[PDB]
């Protein structure tokens, strides 16, 4: 059949790179051009790239098997041994770490819980800090299927070694550069996205971090190339490719007036034609629709033409 | 379900070439990504290397520059071309594909590998 | 063209009535058999039922201006004017919420933070407790766009307000059934799920919610009707409805073993045939696959029939 | 995307009766439930009635009784028979239309109907 996308408005979509509402569309030629994004990667074919999981509740999170240990004048350490976040045996391969594992730099706050298997299992809850990496002292590892963080304590907290899931709460020193997935040795990535035809950028879609200092917190943009419902929409569909693009155009959902046109990538990010060299915010209440399969060379209309 | 049968296998003297195939047969839809894993006796088992339906591969950097995956979408079939053998790639070479979750569901038979020296 | 549903086993979904994965996949007809959940809730024509979101980022949230009083009989309270969580104004309608309002009872802890819209905006956070239940309390009445709750846990005198988001934490006496959504005036809800054939019995998607007790945190189970990743699928695609059901067949992943056959019925549950007394799990690590449609009174084989 | 057009309206005593249609055109598998919203002057559309694809239909309590929509899928249009209208039932009824997200996405142009009364 045909490509189609979901007649979904940005807004009412699910964040594929932190697990939030999208709240922003743009382009911002003074952003990174090709990001290497490892979530909210997807081929049109069906294939999930990069880290990229299928569920959103995935998004930003892991599972470990989780040992505890105290050292003096840091407080508790946690090793944390991965798994899948369905239970399932993770094996290093073809992606950078465990599906959904956060793909960008800071001191992620996690909140770590017990696996709950039925009603009535006893669950602990305990925030660690998370530094995701690089830094030219960290060591972390999640290719290998290790990683570590630590709790500021006085004395022992009585955790118990067993099996975990680990949320996001909050970043400090964001940056959106990829972690430290190997102990400082090379990993297999999803490329960066891209390439783009002279005049074209990545299209944006933005959610809002919690970003703490020592008094203070404030949002923090995070973007990703799809939101999570095209993600699980491709995934889902085994479309057959027969160019190398889409065409879409986004419209304003009652009036059907074009805001855009725009090229789908077959390897899952959208381009717009735009010049200007400062940020270009969308309404976010437009649809996308795909008009026809394109070359890598179809030129697009300026967008404002 | 997904069979993958291998088919190739065998001995081979240190510095030669072996060719391996896998062809996927069943619910062949909810099949993506096919690859291959190899373990020794007394190993984990190990990724060696994959292909997308879009032909993007990954390697091992222990095989990079030396085993070359291939794949025909329309036969649901990979081929691996193992060059510059060496003792160490001693082991159960293992097919694998991926569902349409990411995460790989389907395990092939295996087949022998042995590098002499 | 046919119904037909995405290739994704039930472990790697999205939860559609509480924000978290799918944990288990059961029957159990000791339970309540014909809920009246109203999110997880869709047609297979594509009409999103009840309070259902298509995203599962809404899943037991809510979106509102917060302002503080005191409540005659209760105490310091915050009231929540509610709006919809991509900021579109509240307008009462058609169903008993906002999309993704919580469809339970119990003590609801929730997080609520300063509303994020551009890098910079400084942002607080407090923690509420909010009764969801047979309430006859005219500030909680969330179908007219009004809740309220108590403050439980502040990180500072400088409490959150203005326009905020509500997210779930921890559940305190849950009990799955609908709160009270119009301060005990009729209010528009999707149906109970059914009706079921005689020894036909509701296919539930399980999750797990922290439910505490001053002391001990323990697991507490929610179950839904369907994954979200079902739910958006059904909104994404316009079906034609051919008939009351669709026949699937749920299968292992690994070895292509039947684990059961299904009725999937036009109002987006699924049954199956089971007269045990008890509680029956399911691997997670199967596959649905649309056979046929069918009529409501198309008799399917007991689970384990050979 | 998805046009809507309101037919019907206008001028009626208290106790009369109005039927107003609406049909939708454009992308309209992106169009599933259709009702109407009613607005007075300087105050924000109010909920009248809705009816789903599967022709489930909800009411204001306001209106039960004496209003009923009805559907025809093909068409992609509705009706609303209003019966014992109100002097409370002026405003301008417009027709609205949910899209796949379950939000009411898109609006008519709106037609006055207008309940006069005659103080004898």
């Amino acid at each position: 059949r045909m490509v189609d996308l979901p007649v979904i408005q940005p807004r009412l979509c699910t964040h594929a790179r932190w697990p939030a509402p999208v709240y922003g569309l743009l382009v911002d030629p003074s952003l990174p051009s090709n990001p290497q994004w490892q979530n909210g990667r997807v081929h049109v074919d069906g294939t999930l790239l990069g880290t990229t999981p299928i569920s959103g509740s995935w998004v930003s999170c892991f599972a470990a098997e989780a040992a505890y240990k105290f050292q003096s004048g840091t407080g508790e350490v946690a090793t944390f041994t991965l798994i899948e976040q369905d239970g399932s045996a993770y094996v290093p391969g073809d992606r950078a770490a465990p599906l959904g594992y956060p793909d960008f730099s800071g001191q992620l706050e996690i909140e770590v819980q017990t696996e709950t298997t039925k009603t009535g299992d006893k669950l602990k809850v305990t925030t660690f800090e998370m530094i995701l990496g690089p830094t030219t002292n960290a060591d972390q590892a999640p290719y290998q299927g290790r990683v570590f963080a630590s709790v500021t304590a006085a004395a022992s907290l009585d955790l118990v070694d067993g099996r975990v899931r680990a949320v996001p709460r909050s970043i400090y020193g964001f940056q959106d550069t990829i972690p430290e997935y190997n102990d400082g040795l090379l990993v297999p990535l999803a490329p960066p996205i891209g390439p783009f035809l002279p005049g074209e950028v990545l299209l944006r879609f933005r959610t809002y971090m919690r970003q703490i200092d020592t008094a203070d917190a404030a949002a923090e943009a995070i973007d990703c190339a799809l939101p999570q419902e095209f993600v699980s929409w491709f995934a889902s569909n085994a479309f057959t490719v027969q160019s190398e693009a889409l065409l879409l155009r986004y419209r304003n959902t009652l009036t059907g007036q074009l805001l855009f046109e725009c090229k789908l990538y077959n390897e899952g990010y959208i381009a717009l034609s735009y010049s200007g060299s400062g940020p270009l915010t969308f309404p976010t209440d437009g649809i996308f629709e795909v008009v026809s399969w394109v070359p890598r060379l179809y030129q697009l209309a300026s967008v404002g033409s | 379900q997904v069979q993958l049968q291998e088919s190739g296998g065998g001995l081979v003297q240190a510095g030669g070439s072996l060719r391996l195939s896998c062809a996927a047969s069943g619910r062949t839809f909810s099949l993506t990504t096919m690859g291959w894993f190899r373990q020794a006796p007394g190993e984990d088992r190990a990724f060696v290397t994959s292909i997308s339906r879009a032909a993007y591969t990954y390697y091992a950097d222990s095989v990079k520059g030396r085993f070359t995956i291939s794949r025909d979408n329309a036969k649901n079939m990979v081929s691996l071309q193992m060059n510059s053998l060496k003792p160490e790639d001693t082991a159960v070479y293992v097919c694998a594909g991926k569902g349409q979750g990411g995460t790989w569901d389907y395990w092939g038979q295996g087949t022998q590998v042995t590098v002499s020296s």
